[PDB]
């Protein structure tokens, strides 16, 4: 439970790995990058609607 | 000299889940033309899956491929006993194009891999005879009934493997053997027409290991007697 | 403001024109929705069929339907990629007015894969499909065609 | 019980691509037998569902596998059940038979191929069809055709060499693969090789290495005979790459 | 390495700075936003 | 800070809370699930 700024800087490959993933923001999402950003699933992407 | 519809169901219980229901309206017109007997098999329409027209792509990609047999000619002897399935060329020609079209239409590994995979059971008329029997309606409308009969229930307790049953002698009721009979169970009620034309028939089987179950029930609907 | 989107080369069909044609987008050139398939927004406008045959504005006076799209009315507002169009998408073709174009299909193939290949009913598929190994609806299909004689 | 002459009960090892015949004791029973092979990743027994029996004549004794064996299961453990009544899934074992597969003629298990293949599709017993040029965009297939070895883990490591004749490790992959069928097809994304090697540094002469985990079976290194070459400047159109989950959809929901 | 569930709350900002960033989910994604879900790329975005 | 590969591997499932997410990748971007990815923005989603 980080009380101030947390930020984790990586100078190589970058990789996670769970059951099931829930990116819950209070505010705004920027995930920003340089390369395609590959979205991919087995059953479909769904929107908020 | 004789033709109908025939409804055909099949009701899948696995444990600890619902129901699968699989329902299909054949169209058959038998024809004498010896022991020559052709039904030729003339369609399959109403395929409908727990009640509901199929919507998953790979059941429709299956139905898309299944489509070229109908219609077959196969060589009903007497009862029964497919000889042989004289509409095979022309079946394997109309199959051979369909694929080619599916490829063509949707490069997909998995498509392709079923093609290739299907390609061994259709690449011999003997073979595809063989691997006919899948069908419930083949299997249980094409068959002797002659009180001691073997029925294989081709995924009974899981997706790819078949069981063995044994029916006894005892409107044609059977009943499944005494061997192992707290694994093993269910019936067999077939009732024919005037003059042989199968007219119902339903066999239930159990594995009971809760309990697997397979309803197969073929019902005449329309049919007609020249 | 629907439930789906429309992608390059989809089905559309204008009442006046002849045939049905195929949508082509060439302002979005990054942002792809379904494999390669570049998403259609409010940008795709004028010229986007490679057209929908004949126009029939006047049916005395035909002509081949060249589109002039200048509005596209029903995209998904939630996305401001311009905005992406969806099958209730209607263009203007700036011959037949508004409603004068329609979306017979996205454009979206579903591919399957292992996950849908698993998910179909392979209890039922010896109906389905009696020329068919199960093994081709597991994860890693291998063929084993092992037949034993009786001679 | 094993017969190809006659041998005698219990388990055998035997080559692939034999005639050889099965017989049980214990008028002419109805007999319904049924095949069971190792699935090749799982490693756990899977019925053979393109299993027939078929019938030239009367019922035997004997069945007899004329056709042999195949030799792509070569190192499976094909299992055969007998019995008047659905055979057994293999403890109550009476009437049962096990035999051990390897390779036809073949002395140890080995990789006789690794190839950069143009085609996803893979099988064993033909030469697939290799590519020399590919980019960055696209996404290669390795195809690696084995002898002898059936459902075994192998890993894959990526080289690549210079100019001075150097093969260095450039990459390699997180999870080892599994030969199934003396055939496998390993989609390489090859957008992550580039990276890494424009990080190291015409073209990218790309080259694989198979080592297999077992101790006894050699590893492979790919030579100029099969080495792929990517182009430092271009890119595929839209790009060969992978369908094995393919692109489904984006709805609204 | 977790061998139960992770659970990560940051009640200020988060700033996640890497070169090949890759999330895997054996079973579902869930990305929640109050205010927007940005997707710059430069070079192209996918979505299937 | 981590100057080499940061691996993290949840076998349940991962939960992030955050005020303002912010994730940056100098290479390539990959999000890969077997189940539907939802991107529940309130507000919308913003793609350049
Ligand atoms: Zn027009």
């Amino acid at each position: 439970s980080i009380a101030g700024n947390l930020s984790v800087t990586v100078d190589e490959n970058l990789m996670y790995d769970a059951q099931d993933m829930t990116l819950t923001a209070q505010g705004g999402m920027k995930l920003l990058a340089n390369a395609k950003i590959g979205l991919k699933s087995s059953e479909g992407v769904d929107i908020a609607q | 000299n004789l033709k109908g519809q025939y409804s055909i169901n099949v009701s899948t219980t696995f444990p600890g889940s619902q129901a699968s229901l699989y329902s299909a309206i054949i169209e058959v017109i038998a024809s004498y033309q010896d022991d020559y007997f052709i039904f030729e098999l003339r369609s399959r329409q109403e395929v409908k899956l727990n009640g509901n027209p199929p919507s998953q792509m790979v059941d429709l990609f299956m139905l898309r491929l299944s489509n070229t047999y109908y219609p077959m000619k196969l060589k009903v002897s007497t009862s029964g006993k497919i000889m042989e399935v004289i509409n095979f060329t022309d079946i394997k020609e109309r199959w051979e194009a369909e694929c080619a079209k599916i490829v063509e239409e949707i490069p997909c590994i998995a498509y392709e891999q079923y093609i290739e995979l299907s390609k061994s059971n259709m690449d011999t008329e003997n073979v595809f005879l063989q691997a006919l029997r899948k069908d419930s309606f083949i299997q249980f409308y094409f068959k002797e009934y002659l009180d001691d009969i073997d029925i294989v229930c081709y995924n009974f307790p899981r997706r790819g493997e078949s069981t063995f049953y044994d029916l006894a002698i005892d409107i044609k009721t059977f009943h499944v053997k005494e061997y192992n009979s707290k694994r093993y169970s269910g019936k067999l009620i077939c009732e024919y027409s005037e003059e042989n034309d199968i007219f119902s028939l339903i066999a239930e089987f159990y594995y009971n290991t809760g309990q697997c179950k397979k309803k197969v029930s073929i019902s005449v609907e329309n049919r007609s007697v020249q | 403001a629907g439930k789906e989107f429309v992608v390059d080369k989809a089905m559309c069909m204008c009442k006046y024109g002849a045939a049905p044609g195929k949508l082509m987008v060439t302002d979005n050139q990054f942002f792809r929705l379904n494999g390669t398939k570049l998403c259609a927004s409010t940008m795709t406008l004028g010229n986007v069929i490679y057209g929908f045959g004949i126009c029939k504005v006047n049916p005395m006076f035909p002509k081949p339907c060249v589109p002039a799209i200048t509005q596209w009315n029903g995209q998904f507002s939630k996305i401001t990629m311009g905005n992406p169009l969806t099958d209730k998408s209607k263009g203007t073709c700036s011959c037949g007015g508004p409603d004068c174009i329609e979306f017979m299909q996205t454009g979206q193939i579903p591919v399957p894969g292992s996950k849908q290949m698993q998910q179909a009913t392979g209890e039922h598929q010896g109906e389905l499909d009696a020329m068919g190994d199960p093994s081709a609806l597991t994860k890693h299909p291998v063929d084993t065609p092992t037949s034993l004689l009786l001679k | 019980k094993d017969s190809t002459k006659e041998v005698g009960c219990g388990s055998v090892q035997y080559e692939a691509n034999l005639k050889f015949a099965l017989r049980v004791k214990y008028k002419a029973p109805k007999l319904k037998c049924k095949g069971y092979c190792t699935n090749a990743v799982t490693g756990e027994y899977e019925e053979i569902s393109k299993f027939r029996v078929d019938e030239n004549g009367a019922y035997t004794d004997t069945f007899y596998c004329d056709d042999g064996l195949q030799e792509s299961h070569a190192g499976a453990d094909y299992v055969f059940s007998f019995g008047i009544n659905n055979p057994y899934g293999f403890m109550i074992v009476p009437s049962i038979q096990k035999i051990h597969l390897i390779g036809r003629n073949l002395k140890k298990p080995q990789i006789t191929s690794v190839i950069w293949s143009s085609k996803e599709m893979i099988k064993f017993g033909e030469d697939s069809p290799r590519r020399k040029s590919i980019n960055y965009n696209e996404d290669g297939f390795l195809h690696i055709h084995a002898r002898g070895m059936y459902g075994q883990k192998v890993r894959v490591e990526l080289f690549e060499k210079d100019s001075t004749g150097i093969k260095k490790l450039l990459l390699g992959l997180k999870d080892d693969v599994t030969i199934l069928d003396n055939v496998v097809c390993v989609p390489v994304e090859m957008s992550g090789v580039y990276a890494k090697a424009a990080k190291g540094r015409l073209s990218f002469e790309i080259l694989a290495k198979v080592t297999p985990l077992d101790t006894s079976i050699a590893a492979f290194e790919q030579d100029d005979k099969s080495l792929i070459e990517l182009q430092i400047y271009g890119k595929a159109d839209e790009a060969a790459k992978s369908t094995v989950n393919g692109t489904m959809k984006f709805m609204i929901a």
